[PDB]
Formats: structure tokens, C-alpha cells, sequence
RNA sequence: ACCUCGAUGUCGGCUCGUCGCAUCCUGGGGCUGGAGCAGGUCCCAAGGGUUGGGCUGUUCGCCCAUUAAAGCGGCACGCGAGCUGGGUUUAGAACGUCGUGAGACAGUUCGGUCUCUAUCCGCCGCGCGCGUCAGAAGCUUGAGGAAACCUGUCCCUAGUACGAGAGGACCGGGACGGACGAACCUCUGGUAUACCAGUUGUCCCACCAGGGGCACGGCUGGAUAGCCACGUUCGGACAGGAUAACCGCUGAAAGCAUCUAAGCGGGAAACCUCUUCCAAGACCAGGCUUCUCACCCUCUAGGAGGGAUAAGGCCCCCCGCAGACCACGGGAUUGAUAGACCAGACCUGGAAGCCUAGUAAUAGGUGCAGGGAACUGGCACUAACCGGCCGAAAACUUAC
RNA sequence: AAUUCCUUGUCGGGUAAGUUCCGACCUGCACGAAUGGCGUAACGACUUCUCAACUGUCUCAACCAUAGACUCGGCGAAAU
RNA sequence: GUCAGGUAGAGAAUACUAAGGCGUACGAGUGAACUAUGGUUAAGGAACUCGGCAAAAUGCCCCCGUAACUUCGGGAGAAG
């Protein structure tokens, strides 16, 4: 459930290690992004020797947020920490691998590159 | 019991709680006090909990009753006589009755006495 | 007694064991990934239990590459096919939130006597 | 035809459908009605059916409403209220004195629950009308919560009857419409529908069939 | 806000008129063998003696 | 220079709106230098919608990320007895400039009190009285109003129409959303001032043990009910009528022609039904039906006045998730309305006493223990009473 | 520039976006040497810009208690 | 202006208390809006605003360790 000026994990080896909100992207006026749902962002710090570097404004997609999200069977997933992945216009990540566990709403947004990338999908 | 609903008795929670005890321990004390209409009402349950807690012999009963009463001669009598005078009533060992209204403040009286049929 | 019980009887489950937070257990959950069926098991601790029978609810957590993960459940859900109670905890709490602010070795229970 | 029910609001839980999904249900009672009367065009004036529900005790019934259910050959109830059918076609099955129960609805079927909602009290612009409120800090001097400006200056020097203010809340009609009856439980006179009803617990509800979903 | 016109003997009166009491409803009860008239709130009190019939 | 100088408070922002259409989006079209995609221009259309930030005191404006779109205006450049107070316009100080100076500057900079118990109209809710040709009650019809109306993406159709290629639809179907609104509390989450536990300081209950008062509920960890959103569910429809622009049919005047002159049609989120809610003080004060349908006295017999009643209601009483009071709803012994009591659900988390292990702090057992509000079911034990107050009919005319 | 109207001057930094800010440039409307000029460690409830942390300031508000408001009894004004 | 019990405590601070002194002069009710004063708040964390205004936050003792700069005193309780 994420705001505009929000602080993201980057969740992938891009060279990103911080982002920040600017939109929710979905429809106009939209508030929150939970898991599944891409916002545009601003790297926010980076490794020096990355291709993406500080103050880049990219597009990510959030696969872990803290808040509770239900789901349809009467169950909920939640996390400890909220993480995004950078992405391309293409729907599919900028980086060449994944760090951490993902949540499963991704499988059903179409991210399949980022859900057979995760070590492990909730 | 359930708690009141409104703001507190006495104007405010903590005061509530300890008018609460002292009218009870007078209660027990005297079998019959005169209040105003409300607080009879607050008290009602409030000092039957504390018979039926009087009305079971344990020393576990003894604490709680200490607990919330804090006068040793009212805890001796509560255990002493009433908690055997009502051994066979279940419940319903207070009596409300309304009494004429105040004069200062007109503010509705009450009286509440123990019941000594059974 | 407690109204709605005569339309909640019926979909009461057997075969629940008996489990209090702070213990640890692998809870079964069956997932469709594209209509096929598969089985896949969220091995965690009991943290709490919120208590309604039908609507009743347990929450589980796990340490997972680095991130903890809550999983919350309805204890009576037929997804969850089978909940196995591999160890006993010693806790003195209902609700070990805490838990979510420890971490590591100090994310340990003590083993019930 | 509109078909439709008098019941009362039991409470709410949950169920799980076949495919293993939470749906979150309330319980209604649509406990038996006996047809007290029929209105017809030929002699008032419109096609509806009045029907009774409830339990209630004859030393409780006044003599008017005994008479009027003695008229029917009846015993009194405690609730009475009518369906506007709309035709006479529709009415030519209602006959005073036959009996309808849950089992006039069925799976998958989208009722209208027409009920009363709770009541708020005297409320204010923010609860009442989803005011925006004014601001916290900065300098707001006793404005925390007030509507603000209620019309402009001296043009129309008036404040445009429809303005919204605060005052009484809740406690009206409301009928919310597209709900689906999850199941109906025949032999015990219960059904479940599929999601919130208006009003509190045990309360007067009547399930009616949907006119937008039927 | 300040009254903008000193206001007037009907509608002064209209309003004075609503600053009313009602008398209460007595009922009979029979203290000492006489009867006395006493408010239904107070009927079991008389009736036990604990309301001052002077 | 027409009202206001025995006072009409001045910019911007906030809150809350309201109307126009000179239309920003969505809807309907005519012409194109309109192949398609996408446009240009004009016409019709005001139902709904019309984002969040950076820079600046900002309006204006510049930019950032979006969006179907980020419309322009009137209302004392709407709105300070509704807020603010950054701007502007007192008194302090300084810079630059002018002045011999006191000082001054549509020059700049730092600081700089925003009063009011609402009388009347207006508006949002709530009662009391009388009326609707007897007195009451149940269910209703609706004249007349108010609410609501927004919209995107993906996929089939279809890589099809069209096009050299790039590109790529009309129309019709299917799936999922964004914002908004309403009800609700099963789930999630919040809150919890008479719930449970831990705990520090101090005093007290003679002392030990166990507790209590106070320190923001002392603090801390959880927390059922109720209220609630961050939660759950549902909505905007379908269809019909009359149309706007526009498109016509059959057609004279005017031997051919023309949507018009006689006649007949198609035609949009606008209008009328439709959906939801209020609604007979709707004075044309409505309809269906049930109940009571009676009992005396005086004034002087014409009408009135008084009184006792019925059906019914009101107060008193026990309450409510109904509530500012009032009203509303339920109960009132032929009774489960509230409290207590018993049991259950639930919350906390394993009471006290004892025994035991250890030098001890402490740990284990007895034992899902003890405590406990709201939720459910039993139970007349306690209160709902040896009860008062209101409250029922002229006739006449014609038709029958 | 507490000084520059022109002006949101120009270039760099800083932001996703920089009329303030910092470092410089010199076209100083209309700086300038005891009405001192230029620096300066320490000091400041001074003015300005920034980061971390923190939060109901905000998205977007909900709930709880107390004093009023509200009801009952007593007394009992005011500007106008 | 004088006197200055106890227990924590550096303390005449603060919490609770002793002796002593008060309960100080309208009350009784009541879960309305709204105002005031306190409290808590999921996710986010200055996105508010003229401006982080107001709140939140740090806070004590003992060890370790402390920068540019300096007028050699400091900065310094730096920071951590
Ligand atoms: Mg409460
Ligand atoms: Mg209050
Ligand atoms: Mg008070
Ligand atoms: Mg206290
Ligand atoms: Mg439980
Ligand atoms: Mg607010
Ligand atoms: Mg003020
Ligand atoms: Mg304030
Ligand atoms: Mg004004
Ligand atoms: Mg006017
Ligand atoms: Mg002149
Ligand atoms: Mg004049
Ligand atoms: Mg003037
Ligand atoms: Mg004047
Ligand atoms: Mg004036
Ligand atoms: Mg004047
Ligand atoms: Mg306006
Ligand atoms: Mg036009
Ligand atoms: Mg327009
Ligand atoms: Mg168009
Ligand atoms: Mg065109
Ligand atoms: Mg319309
Ligand atoms: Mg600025
Ligand atoms: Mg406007
Ligand atoms: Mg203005
Ligand atoms: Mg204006
Ligand atoms: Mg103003
Ligand atoms: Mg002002
Ligand atoms: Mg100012
Ligand atoms: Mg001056
Ligand atoms: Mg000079
Ligand atoms: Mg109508
Ligand atoms: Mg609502
Ligand atoms: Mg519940
Ligand atoms: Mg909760
Ligand atoms: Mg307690
Ligand atoms: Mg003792
Ligand atoms: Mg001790
Ligand atoms: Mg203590
Ligand atoms: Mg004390
Ligand atoms: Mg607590
Ligand atoms: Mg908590
Ligand atoms: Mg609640
Ligand atoms: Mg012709
Ligand atoms: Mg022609
Ligand atoms: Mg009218
Ligand atoms: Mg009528
Ligand atoms: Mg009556
Ligand atoms: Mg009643
Ligand atoms: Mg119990
Ligand atoms: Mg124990
Ligand atoms: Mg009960
Ligand atoms: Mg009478
Ligand atoms: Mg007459
Ligand atoms: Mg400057
Ligand atoms: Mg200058
Ligand atoms: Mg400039
Ligand atoms: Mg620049
Ligand atoms: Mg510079
Ligand atoms: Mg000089
Ligand atoms: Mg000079
Ligand atoms: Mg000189
Ligand atoms: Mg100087
Ligand atoms: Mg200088
Ligand atoms: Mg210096
Ligand atoms: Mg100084
Ligand atoms: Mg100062
Ligand atoms: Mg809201
Ligand atoms: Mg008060
Ligand atoms: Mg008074
Ligand atoms: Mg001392
Ligand atoms: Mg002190
Ligand atoms: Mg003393
Ligand atoms: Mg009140
Ligand atoms: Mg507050
Ligand atoms: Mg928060
Ligand atoms: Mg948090
Ligand atoms: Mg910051
Ligand atoms: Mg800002
Ligand atoms: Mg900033
Ligand atoms: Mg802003
Ligand atoms: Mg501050
Ligand atoms: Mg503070
Ligand atoms: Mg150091
Ligand atoms: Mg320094
Ligand atoms: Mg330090």
C-alpha cells in the first residue's frame, strides 16, 4: 500500500538499492500500489558502477509490501519489508535476477519473467 | 459489570471506581443507604457481584473481595452473614426503591436496601 | 445457543490438530497454478489465533531468503488441506507480535517442557 | 412475477463456495408469511399483496387489527406489509390465506433486501456528508471540524434550500439491490445471501426479487 | 449577533408561552388508615413508608 | 463620480458550493486538401467527470509524472459575525536613492494583537397544537419533489476493412479495473478510561504471602462488544416516448426540382418514464378496511355547557444498537424488558493455596487454570406496581 | 549584494521537476574604505537554504475520556 | 523574611508520602453535533504549509571514541 513519496528495496541486481514514488499507475487519481501494481519512480540511491544510476526515473513494479493484502480464498500474505523491481516499458525486469521472495498476485498481472525469476513465490 | 455508558459517576473513571467501593461498603455495612437514583442504579450490580462472590466460600473469593472493598470488618460480615443468608437465593439480592426527590439540587433520590425474605 | 451456530455447524472441520501460538507447524495449502493442482507448505510459527469458530484465524510466519513473510489462514479453510504440528513452543503470550522485531536467534522459542 | 418475502436479519458469517472462496454472507430468516389480503385495480385502485409475518400474542393485538385479521380468517402477526405486484396475471396466484416460505427463492437468484438502517444520531457534516474537514495545525482557530462558507454575499443573500448541514442521521429505507442468495436453507427457513443488509440484528427486512438482475 | 429590532408583544409572548410546567400525576395510597395523594414513582415508597406524608 | 467616509474589511489559499455555455473529456453529426490510423473546421449537446507534486507570497506562470480530460467564466474579481494571514497598508531597524534637514521612495530587506453569548429572514434536523364533518387503528395510492448518472485498459471480431509499405479500424461481443457513493461488521485493521497480564517509584492493608491508592488508564504487551476505514458487499443499468443537429420518404405552389407547404419516418450521456428515497396541511387535505358504535345532568328546550365512558391512546414504570430534550421502538406478572444467577462463545494467558527442586532469584505440578463487560441460551431471584389522565356524531337539498 | 529596476541576468551544483539557496561572472539603475572596507574562531529564543531521525502536518481520518454545549432544579445578566 | 520530616534522587527538581492542612461556597444527569484539554492510531512519512507551525523525537549514568576550523581557550556533551 504505497503513497507517492514512498521508499522502495529495489528487489533485483540492476545496481538500484532505493527508489522513490512519483505515480500509481492503473487509472487517474489512483492513491496505493500493492503488490502487482507498477508505479513510476526516481532511484533514490544506487551502487556507483551501475547501468542505472541516481536520479533515474524508471518504471518498477511492487512484488512485497508490508501492509496485509487479501486474497481471494479467505487468505492473506504480508510481508516484512516493501520491495519493487525495476522494469522496462516491455512488462518484464531491467535486471537479470531477483532477490528475495515474491508475492503470488504477480502470476495473474502477467509478470511471468518475475515470477519464474524469485527463488520462491508466496 | 458492564461499564457505564455515558461519562463516569462521579466525574470521572477513577472517581467512579472508589464511590462505587465506599457505597457498597456502606451497603453491606448498614443493609439499607439512601442515594441518589443513578448511583442506586451503578451500585446495584456492582454490590451483587461481590455478595455472589461472598455467597461462594473460598479464600480465592476472600482476596477478590478484599480486593476491590478495602474495609476487613464489612469483608467479615459479607462472609460472615450475608454470603450464608443467601444460599439459597439466586440473584437478585438488592432492592431499588425510588424515594422523593432532593431539595437543593431536586436531584431524583433512591434507596437501596438488601433483601431479607429469603 | 450463539444464533448463527445451526448455519456454521456444517461446515466445521475435523482433523484441525490442536495447536496454540508459539508452535511450530507446516500448514499444506493447495494452489492452482493454471488449473493444474499443486500442493505447497508454509513451514513457520504460530504467532497468534483470533478467535470467531467458523471465522476463526491463525497467522504463521517464516524467514525466507532474508525477508519475513506472514501468512494468515481460516483455520477451517478447504484449501488448507492438513496442518502438521512438528514442534511445541513455550510462550507466554496469546499474540507474539514481537516476533515480527526480533530477528534471528533471538527470533527463538523455547522448547515446551 | 416480482416475488418477495418478509424476514428478519439473523446476523452475518462467512461460507466457502465450491472453488474454495470466501464469501461473506448475512443471515436472513425469511420465516413463513400467511397472505392477509389482495389488491386488485377492480376494487383499490392497484395490484399488490398484503402479507403478514412474525409471531405475536393475541392479548397483544388491538381489536381493529384482530378484526381485520379475523376478516382474513388468520391468526394475527406482528408485521404486515404488502408487495406491489403489476399486473393481475401476477395475482392471479396469491389467494388470501396460502402459505410462502424461503423456498420461493433459489440458488444463484438476485434479490433486492429492502431494510432499515441503523441509526447515527445527530451527526455532523464530516460523518454525515463526507465533508472535507479543515486543517490540524497552521495557525486554524476552532475550525476543525465545521462546514465553512454556506452560500456566497448578498447575491442570492440566501442559503439554496438543499444545502447540506447536519443534523438527524441513519434510521431510513434503504434497499440495497444485485445481491445474490448464496443458498437457501429449505428445511430450516434460512437463507444466505451474499454480502451486507441494512438495518440492525433482528430487524424487518423483505427479500424481494430484482427487478435490474431478474 | 446582536438583536437588530427590540421584538415585538406577540412574538414575545409566542415563546414565553412554551416556558410552562406540568403538574404530575397523583395516585391515592392509605397511610395510617388515611388517604393521601402521592405520584405513581412514589407509590411502593409510600406503601412502605418512606416518603414524608407531612 | 450615482449609494455607502456617526465604517460596504482589502489579495491569495482553505472549506462549501451554486449557475451559464462561449464544450476540456464523454455522447450525436455535416464538410474535408477525410484511404485506414489519426486529424482540421463547423453544428447539436451542460448528465456526470475534470489528478497529485517542484519552483514562487503568489493569481498568473514555468516545469515533473500522469489522465478520457486535466474547460472558461458569473455569483461584493462568491465565500474572514466560516478559517488563515504568506501579500498589501501604522508604529522598530537597516541598505540603496533623493533631500541641508526633519524626512521620503507604485525601491528592497528583517519584525509586527484578525473581536462578537444569533434577535429576524434563509438553511439543516426535531417536536407541540389544531385541521382533513363521529372517535380510533392497520395497510396504502401517489400529485409534487429530492438523489443518482463519470470512465479506462486488455482480449475476440481481426493482423480483417483500407493501404505501395509502415501502419490498421467502423460496428458487435467478452473479461478486469480507476475515482465516486451507499449499506454493513463475516474477514483484515484501528480504537478501547469498570477486560486480562507484566512491571518501576512510593504509601498503605500489623507483618510474610497476596493485594490496593497515586504517578497521563504510571508505563508496557494483548484485547470481545459497540463505533469505524485501511476492510466487506452492492450501484451507475436494460428498455420505452418525444426530440436537437443531422439524415430522409412521398410531394405541390413553379408541367422538371426541393425533408414541408398537406402528410410519414429515423435521430444523443440533454428532456419524459425508467432505478432509489421523501411524500395527502396534495385545503381537490385522498383510497381499502377493521374496531367502538354509547350514558347522564344543567341552562331553557332552541342550541349550548358540563360530566362519566367505549375502541384507543398518554403519562408513571423496565429498557433499547432509538436518542441533545422530545420523538421513535419493545416490555410490563396471561412477563425473559433490564439487572443478578447458571451455562456457553470469546479475551487474557496458566490464579490463589499447597507440594516439590534450588543457597537464592525462580521453576515444575495440582490445571486450557483463574479472572472477566457488551454476544447467545436458560432462569421470575430483583424491579416493571393494591394507577391516574384523556378520549365517540346537528342538519339540509336533489338524485336514488 | 539586507544594495540589481531591468530580472525568474548567465554558467555550474542541488530536485523527478530550483523565481529561494550555494559558488562564480561583471552591464555596480543606484558598493566602497571609521555614517569604516574586506575577512574572521566563539556566541544567537536573529534571518535564510539543506540532510538524517521523527512523527495525525498530510493522504484521510477513526475512536476514547474530561470541561462546556444538551436536559432537570436554584439564582440570574448583556451589548442591541 | 524565617522553618525545611521520610523514601527513591545530584538536588530546595520530580513521584509518593509524615506532621499539619484542605475537599474553597451552585448542583444532579446525560455515550448528540461542535469547541477546548489529554490519549491511541494500520500503510505511507513533510506528499501539509508562506514556513516541519504544532506535535513526534533525542534526553540519565558509566566506559570507548570524537571532525573541518581556530584567536590554541575552544568547536565538544561534536558526531558515533
Ligand atoms: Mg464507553
Ligand atoms: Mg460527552
Ligand atoms: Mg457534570
Ligand atoms: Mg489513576
Ligand atoms: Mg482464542
Ligand atoms: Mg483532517
Ligand atoms: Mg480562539
Ligand atoms: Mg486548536
Ligand atoms: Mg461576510
Ligand atoms: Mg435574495
Ligand atoms: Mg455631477
Ligand atoms: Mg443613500
Ligand atoms: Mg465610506
Ligand atoms: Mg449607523
Ligand atoms: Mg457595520
Ligand atoms: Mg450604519
Ligand atoms: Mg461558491
Ligand atoms: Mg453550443
Ligand atoms: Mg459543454
Ligand atoms: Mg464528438
Ligand atoms: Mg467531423
Ligand atoms: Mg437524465
Ligand atoms: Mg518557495
Ligand atoms: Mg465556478
Ligand atoms: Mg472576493
Ligand atoms: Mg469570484
Ligand atoms: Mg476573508
Ligand atoms: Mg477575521
Ligand atoms: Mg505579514
Ligand atoms: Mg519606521
Ligand atoms: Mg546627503
Ligand atoms: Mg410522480
Ligand atoms: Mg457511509
Ligand atoms: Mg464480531
Ligand atoms: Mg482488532
Ligand atoms: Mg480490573
Ligand atoms: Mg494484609
Ligand atoms: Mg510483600
Ligand atoms: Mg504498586
Ligand atoms: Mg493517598
Ligand atoms: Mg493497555
Ligand atoms: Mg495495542
Ligand atoms: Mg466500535
Ligand atoms: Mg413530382
Ligand atoms: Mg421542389
Ligand atoms: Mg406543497
Ligand atoms: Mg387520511
Ligand atoms: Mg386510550
Ligand atoms: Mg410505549
Ligand atoms: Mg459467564
Ligand atoms: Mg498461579
Ligand atoms: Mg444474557
Ligand atoms: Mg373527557
Ligand atoms: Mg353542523
Ligand atoms: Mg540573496
Ligand atoms: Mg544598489
Ligand atoms: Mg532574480
Ligand atoms: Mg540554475
Ligand atoms: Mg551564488
Ligand atoms: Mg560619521
Ligand atoms: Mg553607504
Ligand atoms: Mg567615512
Ligand atoms: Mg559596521
Ligand atoms: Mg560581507
Ligand atoms: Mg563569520
Ligand atoms: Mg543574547
Ligand atoms: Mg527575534
Ligand atoms: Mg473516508
Ligand atoms: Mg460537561
Ligand atoms: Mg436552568
Ligand atoms: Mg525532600
Ligand atoms: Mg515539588
Ligand atoms: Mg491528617
Ligand atoms: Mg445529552
Ligand atoms: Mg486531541
Ligand atoms: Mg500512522
Ligand atoms: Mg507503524
Ligand atoms: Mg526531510
Ligand atoms: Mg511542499
Ligand atoms: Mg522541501
Ligand atoms: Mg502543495
Ligand atoms: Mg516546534
Ligand atoms: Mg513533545
Ligand atoms: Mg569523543
Ligand atoms: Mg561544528
Ligand atoms: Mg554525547
Amino acid at each position: 500500500m504505497i503513497q507517492q513519496e514512498s521508499r522502495l528495496k529495489v528487489a533485483d541486481n540492476t545496481g538500484a538499492k532505493e527508489i522513490l514514488c512519483i505515480r500509481v499507475l492503473g487509472g487517474s487519481s489512483r492513491r496505493y500500489a500493492g503488490i502487482g501494481d507498477v508505479i513510476v519512480a526516481t532511484v533514490k540511491d544506487a551502487i556507483p558502477g551501475g547501468n542505472v544510476k541516481r536520479g533515474d526515473v524508471v518504471k518498477a513494479v511492487v512484488v512485497r509490501t508490508v501492509k496485509e493484502r487479501r486474497r481471494a480464498d479467505g487468505s492473506y500474505i504480508k510481508f516484512d519489508e516493501n520491495a519493487a523491481v525495476i522494469i522496462k516499458n516491455d512488462n518484464d525486469p531491467r535486471g537479470t535476477r531477483i532477490f528475495g521472495p515474491v508475492g503470488r498476485e504477480l502470476r495473474e498481472k502477467k509478470f511471468m519473467k518475475i515470477v519464474s525469476l524469485a527463488p520462491e513465490v508466496l | 459489570p458492564k461499564p457505564t455508558k455515558g461519562p463516569r459517576l462521579g466525574g470521572s473513571s477513577s472517581h467512579q471506581s472508589a464511590l462505587l467501593a465506599n457505597l457498597a461498603t456502606s451497603l453491606f455495612e448498614h443493609g439499607r443507604i439512601k442515594t441518589t437514583e443513578p448511583k442506586a442504579r451503578a451500585l446495584r450490580p456492582y454490590a451483587e457481584k461481590l455478595i455472589t462472590h461472598a455467597k461462594k466460600g473460598a479464600l480465592h473469593n476472600r482476596r477478590e473481595v478484599m480486593k476491590k472493598i478495602r474495609d476487613k470488618d464489612v469483608v467479615h460480615t459479607l462472609f460472615a452473614e450475608i454470603g450464608p443468608f443467601y444460599a439459597d437465593r439466586n440473584g437478585g439480592y438488592t432492592r431499588i426503591i425510588k424515594v422523593e426527590n432532593r431539595k437543593g439540587d431536586n436531584a431524583p433520590m433512591a434507596v437501596i436496601e438488601l433483601v431479607r425474605e429469603k | 445457543m450463539n444464533t448463527l451456530d445451526f448455519v456454521d455447524q456444517a461446515s466445521l472441520r475435523d482433523d484441525i490438530p490442536t495447536f496454540s501460538p508459539g508452535d511450530t507447524v507446516n500448514v499444506h495449502v493447495k494452489v492452482i497454478e493454471g488449473s493444474k493442482e499443486r500442493i505447497q507448505v508454509f513451514k513457520g510459527v504460530v504467532i497468534r489465533r483470533q478467535g470467531g469458530g467458523i471465522s476463526e484465524t491463525f497467522t504463521v510466519r517464516k524467514e525466507s531468503y532474508g525477508v519475513g513473510v506472514e501468512r494468515t489462514f481460516p483455520v477451517h479453510s478447504p484449501n488448507i488441506d492438513h496442518i502438521d504440528v512438528l514442534t511445541r513452543g513455550d510462550v507466554r503470550r496469546a499474540k507474539l507480535y514481537y516476533l515480527r522485531e526480533l530477528r534471528g536467534k533471538k527470533a527463538k522459542i523455547k522448547e515446551k517442557r | 412475477a416480482r416475488k418477495g418475502i418478509l424476514g428478519t436479519k439473523l446476523g452475518m458469517t462467512q461460507v466457502f463456495d465450491e472453488n474454495n472462496k470466501v464469501v461473506p454472507v448475512t443471515v436472513v430468516k425469511a420465516g413463513p408469511n400467511v397472505v392477509t389480503r389482495i389488491r386488485t385495480t377492480e376494487r383499490d385502485g392497484y395490484s399488490a399483496v398484503q402479507l403478514a409475518y412474525g409471531e405475536i400474542s393475541p392479548r397483544k393485538v388491538i381489536k381493529p387489527v384482530a378484526g381485520q385479521f379475523a376478516a382474513a380468517g388468520v391468526n394475527p402477526r406482528r408485521h404486515v406489509a404488502e408487495l406491489r405486484l403489476d399486473d393481475e396475471a401476477a395475482v392471479a396466484e396469491y389467494e388470501v390465506g396460502q402459505e410462502l416460505t424461503a423456498e420461493i427463492f433459489s440458488d444463484g437468484a438476485y434479490v433486492d433486501v429492502t431494510g432499515t438502517s441503523k441509526g447515527k444520531g445527530f451527526a455532523g457534516t464530516m460523518k454525515r456528508h463526507g465533508f472535507r474537514g479543515q486543517g490540524a495545525a497552521h495557525g486554524a482557530q476552532a475550525v476543525h471540524r465545521r462546514p465553512g462558507s454556506i452560500g456566497g454575499c448578498a447575491t442570492p443573500g440566501r442559503v439554496f434550500k438543499g444545502t447540506r448541514m447536519s443534523g438527524r442521521m441513519g434510521n431510513d429505507r434503504v434497499t440495497t439491490q444485485n445481491l445474490k442468495v448464496h443458498k437457501v436453507d429449505a428445511e430450516n427457513g434460512v437463507l444466505l445471501i451474499k454480502g451486507a443488509i441494512p438495518g440492525r440484528n433482528g430487524g424487518l427486512v423483505v427479500v424481494r426479487s430484482a427487478i435490474k438482475r431478474g | 449577533a446582536v438583536p437588530k429590532r427590540r421584538m415585538s408583544r406577540a412574538n414575545t409572548r409566542s415563546r414565553r408561552a412554551q416556558w410552562k410546567a406540568e403538574a404530575p400525576g397523583l395516585v391515592t395510597v392509605s397511610v395510617a388508615g388515611q388517604q393521601r395523594k402521592v405520584p405513581r414513582r412514589l407509590l411502593k415508597a409510600a406503601r412502605l413508608g418512606l416518603v414524608d406524608l407531612d
